[PDB]
């Protein structure tokens, strides 16, 4: 509002609280966007680790799983999206409190747990199980028996590779 | 008309304790609830009108 | 912890500001000689008070204006949290919730309603278990010439027998024709061990 | 230019605080270290991890806790306790026992209903001054049909989330 | 000579 | 009453003993019925 | 005189600013919840909606 110009600050108290109500306006908006941070991705308190044999049962999620190789220690999914301080006067831009490096952990803890124990880490205690396994049991919610599964794992497979390739290029084209 | 600030509102009796260099008072909001007589010095409680 | 009615004392705070501010800010003049009307009207001449009253008028109004616009952006919050919380009642007191982490965190069980000053408590009763262990398991078993895949249940082995268990909780019991159903035979399924069924 | 931040860990605890310069590298003008959203000035970075007890920026976290003394310092907060679970092809975890937990969630319902009076707030007495303010166009309509409307949406929150059902259970 | 004033020097304002 | 302005405060239609009920009959419903009382 | 005008109009402007940038906040918040509702529905668990 003002300059340098020291009687504009004893002109603008006289106002009222004004400049008090934008800042705790903005003050709450920064929390309420660290509280969304928190809540969407920071759901869970263990962090899981993704086992050195990458063998799922069948299924190649090297797609939506961290590569080590780059220094940044995304997916590479997660980088096509990520691929596609300044003090002017007055706005500042204040920095998020979970940066890009802890969201990701999160991403990849989450997808462990996905992979491992699937849904009982989301309920208490995480629960290993095979893949294959929890294929079966994730069938009968919807109807299907367990048997389809254990005769067509390949042909769900390779349906399942199938889409994680065609994602990247179609978020790619 | 008490002490020259001149407002309306009705005057009661309260139970507060004026400093004895303390003649009018006001609250939270900044408004004036309290005065003290002029020729008494008696607590009175002004509060606004119905 | 006095800090757990967080939000239900964070509405009341930020209510009581918004009135003190709306009160305090009767005094702060917008370009006159004072604040208070009586003055402008009593010292100045009416072709002046009613010229600086402008100033006055216009920056109340706008101080209602925004107070009015700042309740109406809380109402729209408070009107959402409502819908939340009346979901939640319908959905875990009213019923059995299957949805996770709706009913709280762990498998719904039961909630209970609790009145609270402008807000409402639910006492989520969830279902979490404890002490696992590690068993041997398969995604089915071989009979003579059939396979037999669990009903409800899963194939685990505590390293000499097969037994069929709960997927919740632990249960040792012998493999009958009464919680199997055959399905092909041991060609297509991969991890297939063999076992004997009880007839 | 910047904002500054003091951090302050609750005076029942301690009186010693320390101050963050948002956006400052630490060349204009005790601990000093250079954090990614300021130089914070009154803590020292301790190479450990724990729990975000007082948020910073940029994963910069504060806490009152012994750094021997008690003393603010700094650290990175911890995302939690890594695991281990060893997946494979033929291992499973079943529970043995069952734990019953009982959590509790607060939700708001409503706020207080309030109704300001237009002639009342923007003018006192003043009998000439509400000539005036009717010059100014019809706002009082707007925001007490608003008040009201307020109102109205606060007692249909009220009677939607407990008034569910009619027959009173005893 | 000089001395530490640690608090006080504080008077009373307007009588309010 | 600590308005000075008409800034008047409604009371709300429910009062706490109506919530209180309200929240006893619903208690009472989830202990005998548990969930065919709210269908 | 000229400077009441100038901090009234860059007040008003400022207000503004906030009153938009506090409804975006809103549906940033609304959305975020849909986010997390969703993700605690279809990662830790499956289901059936």
């Amino acid at each position: 509002i003002c300059g340098d110009s020291t009687e504009c600050s004893n002109l603008l108290l006289q106002y009222g609280s004004f400049c008090t109500q934008l800042k705790r306006a903005l003050t709450g908006i920064a929390v309420e966007q660290d509280k969304n941070t928190q809540e969407v991705f920071a759901q869970v308190k263990q962090i899981y680790k993704t086992p050195p044999i990458k063998y799922f049962g069948g299924f190649n999620f090297s797609q939506i799983l961290p590569d080590p190789s780059k220094p940044s220690k995304r997916s590479p999914i997660e980088d096509l999206l990520f691929n596609k301080a300044q003090k002017f006067n007055g706005l500042t831009v204040l920095p998020p409190l979970l940066t890009d490096e802890m969201i990701a952990q999160y991403t990849s803890a989450l997808l462990a747990g996905t992979i491992t124990s699937g849904w009982t880490f989301g309920a208490g205690p995480a629960l290993q199980i095979p893949f294959p396994m929890q294929m079966a049991y994730r069938f009968n919610g919807i109807g299907v028996t367990q048997n389809v599964l254990y005769e067509n794992q390949k042909l769900i497979a390779n349906q399942f590779n199938s889409a994680i390739g065609k994602i990247q290029d179609s978020l790619s084209s | 008309n008490f002490n020259g600030l001149t407002g309306t509102g009705v005057l009661t009796e309260s139970n507060k304790k004026f400093l004895p260099f303390q003649q009018f008072g006001r609250d939270i909001a900044d408004t004036t609830d309290a005065v003290r007589d002029p020729q008494t010095l008696e607590i009175l409680d002004i509060t606004p009108c119905s | 912890t006095p800090s757990a009615l967080g939000k239900l004392q964070d509405v009341v705070n930020h209510n009581a500001q918004a009135l003190n501010t709306l009160v305090k800010q009767l005094s702060s003049k917008f370009g006159a000689i004072s604040s208070v009307l009586n003055d402008i009207l009593s010292r100045l001449d009416p072709p002046e008070a009613e010229v600086q009253i402008d100033r006055l008028i216009t920056g109340r109004l706008q101080s209602l204006q925004t107070y009015v616009t700042q309740q109406l952006i809380r109402a729209a919050e408070i009107r959402a949290s409502a819908n939340l919380a009346a979901t939640k009642m319908s959905e875990c007191v009213l019923g059995q919730s299957k949805r996770v982490d709706f009913c709280g965190k762990g498998y719904h069980l039961m909630s209970f309603p609790q009145s609270a000053p402008h807000g409402v408590v639910f006492l989520h009763v969830t279902y979490v278990p404890a002490q696992e262990k590690n068993f041997t398991t398969a995604p089915a078993i071989c009979h003579d010439g059939k396979a037999h895949f669990p009903r409800e249940g899963v194939f685990v082995s505590n390293g000499t027998h097969w037994f069929v268990t709960q997927r919740n909780f632990y249960e040792p019991q012998i493999i009958t024709t009464d919680n199997t159903f055959v399905s092909g035979n041991c060609d297509v399924v991969i991890g297939i061990v063999n076992n004997t069924v009880y007839d | 230019f910047g904002g500054v931040s003091v951090i302050t860990p609750g005076t029942n605890t301690s009186n010693q605080v320390a101050v963050l310069y948002q956006g400052v590298n630490c060349t204009e003008v005790s601990n000093v270290f250079q954090t990614r959203a300021g130089c914070l000035i009154g803590a020292e970075y301790v190479n450990n991890s724990y729990e975000c007890d007082i948020p910073i920026g940029a994963g910069i976290c504060a806490s009152y806790q012994t750094q021997t003394s008690q003393s603010i310092i700094a650290y990175t907060m911890s995302l939690g306790a890594e695991n281990s679970v060893a997946y494979s092809n033929n291992s499973i975890a079943i529970p043995t026992n069952f734990t019953i937990s009982v959590t509790t969630e607060i939700l708001p319902v409503s706020m207080t209903k309030t109704s300001v009076d237009c002639t009342m707030y923007i003018c006192g007495d003043s009998t000439e001054c509400s000539n005036l303010l009717l010059q100014y166009g019809s706002f009082c309509t707007q925001l007490k049909r608003a008040l009201t409307g307020i109102a109205v949406e606060q007692d249909k929150n009220t009677q939607e989330v407990f008034a569910q059902v009619k027959q009173i259970y005893k | 000579s000089y001395t530490n004033s640690f608090t006080r020097g504080v008077y009373y304002p307007d009588k309010v």
